[PDB]
């Protein structure tokens, strides 16, 4: 029943085992920890699939109907300097 | 795999310096801050910069100054591109109108988000030649603090190659 999600953060993949009853934001937190991406908090990142669709991070993993392995891209909502 | 936090030496090609400074100076002639990124490949505690990325960016006037914003679509495209190319994001570089430092905005909304990443700030709209002892540089620690890397340490860490 578990889904293996390969989360890619700044080009770096990390494999997160996801429970169907868990919201996607649980995967966001683990992926950012695994890849050591801390400069913006989890709130500031969003998931896109390989077609650029933005995924609802509050939706339970099982409600996406994923294949046994899927790749998702976790990317910043905004980047600002000045 | 060795984490980016463990990098201690960095090889920076001169051509990658030139593409950063050209962009910063160009938008700086219009009174704008610019942003660039250095990407490359890590080998143990060494990092070889391979390319400069100039991300799509907008220039906005703030209450007290200027900023440069990279939109979400471009940050996603960057993520995919790094993955496709087998590259790693080491550093962001941006310019200030005057004195270089890390502002509260800089501290909060970095693109180079990994522990160990660098953030370099170029003064005076990049009017002067790029110089590792002239920039204000910061490195991200495990508590998400952007700590100063003073000029002496920075010039030891980064060697410009040709
Ligand atoms: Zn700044």
């Amino acid at each position: 029943g578990k889904i293996e999600i390969i989360v890619v953060v700044n080009g770096q993949p990390t494999q997160v085992e996801a429970n169907p009853n868990q919201p996607l934001h649980v995967v966001r937190t683990k992926a950012l920890e695994n890849t050591q991406n801390v400069a913006q908090p989890p709130d500031n990142w969003e998931f896109k699939d390989e077609a650029g669709n933005l995924l609802d991070v509050d939706k339970k993993i099982g409600d996406f109907g994923f294949a046994n392995t899927v790749t998702l891209f976790l990317s910043l909502k905004a980047g600002v300097a000045g | 795999m060795t984490p980016l936090e463990d990098v201690r030496t960095v090889a920076l090609p001169r051509d990658c310096v030139s593409t950063v400074q050209a962009h910063l100076r160009s938008v700086g002639q219009q009174g704008h801050a610019g942003m660039a990124l250095w990407v490359g490949v890590q080998q143990d505690q060494h990092f070889v910069i391979a390319e400069t990325v100039i991300p799509a960016q907008r220039h906005i006037r703030t209450s007290d100054g200027v900023c440069v914003m990279v939109p979400a679509e471009e940050l996603h495209r960057l993520n995919v591109w790094l993955y496709k190319r087998g590259l790693t994001l080491l550093a962001q570089i941006h310019s200030h109108p005057g004195r270089a430092y890390h502002s509260t905005t800089d501290d909060a909304y970095a693109v180079a988000t990994t522990i160990g990443c660098l953030s370099l700030v170029v003064p005076n709209f990049a009017r002067e030649p790029f110089d590792l002892a002239r920039v204000a540089a910061y490195r991200l620690d495990a508590r998400a603090n952007w700590n100063e890397v003073p000029s002496a340490a920075l010039t030891r860490m980064i060697t410009i190659t040709s």
